């Protein structure tokens, strides 16, 4: 009765209330990419270090 | 994704993730420094070994 009246009135006269996807974007964190793939620097590259190390520590093992 | 009903951004970040999927590429940088290091180390190691072995028998 009143159930029917409400059911009808409610459903018909506005089903959903307005919404916009564009507005949502502002209020949510946007995807942003990691910066740089990165490559590790060549650690202790070449015998520059070795020649230095042999001389630097010619320290024996006692 | 089936959680989100606003889905038109999950396809976006999915495609962005799969795009940048080799996020960081391969590295073997220890192959020039490891071999050089191995030569100096080996030379010294064998020298020490031979020296102390020699002394033992002496």
């Amino acid at each position: 009765n009143v159930i029917q009246d409400l059911y009808l009135r409610e459903l018909k006269d506005t089903k959903l209330a307005p919404s916009t996807l564009q507005d949502a974007e502002g209020n949510v964190k946007p995807w942003n990419p990691p910066q740089k793939p990165n490559l590790p620097e060549l650690e202790l590259q070449g015998p520059e270090a070795l020649k230095a190390y042999t001389e630097q520590n010619v320290e024996t093992a006692h | 994704r089936s959680v989100l009903k606003n889905t038109s951004v999950i396809d976006k970040i999915e495609s962005y993730v799969k795009q940048y999927k080799p996020v960081k590429i391969d590295a073997s940088k220890q192959l020039q420094v490891i071999e050089s290091f191995e030569k100096h180390a080996m030379t010294n190691a064998k020298e020490t070994e031979s020296l102390v072995s020699k002394e033992l028998k002496d």
